[PDB]
């Protein structure tokens, strides 16, 4: 998803 | 003595473990080592959102945007912050901008951005109904 860390 | 990258990776592990204040502290340590990396701030912003601290998350989004004005995630998380702080018009603008930037950059986040947009517009409308 977009709500995830990189 | 870990590197900035090692600190980010540790933060990410703690985030997976749902240890958000601990993860945020790790990203802070990464920032100390290299404060010019946008991802450390967007990662920490997400932690602050999970910790129900949208003010702190917002400041991190501002720091990320200063470093990378095209950041999809910084705009998205900024919108989320503004939503929590009941700044609906700004929230919607930032989520729309995140959507546009994701398109321009040919990034695929599935329906995440449109779903957040719908939530934001619904919240905005509901706030209007709550006042009449």
């Amino acid at each position: 998803p977009i709500s995830s860390v990189s | 003595s870990p590197s900035a990258q090692e600190l980010k990776e540790q933060g990410n592990r703690l985030f997976v473990g749902r240890k958000y204040p601990e993860a945020a502290a790790c990203y802070g340590r990464a920032i100390t080592r290299n404060p010019l990396v946008a991802v450390y701030y967007t990662n920490r912003a997400l932690c602050y959102l999970k910790m129900q601290q949208p003010e702190q998350a917002l400041a991190d989004c501002r720091r990320a945007l200063e470093l990378d004005g095209q950041s999809v995630k910084a705009h998205f998380f900024l919108g989320q912050c503004q939503l929590e702080m009941e700044s609906y018009d700004e929230a919607i603008a930032n989520l729309q901008r995140a959507y546009s930037l994701a398109k321009e950059q040919r990034l695929n986040f599935g329906d995440d951005i449109p779903s957040a947009l719908r939530i934001a517009k619904k919240k905005r409308w509901n706030s209007i109904e709550e006042r009449r």
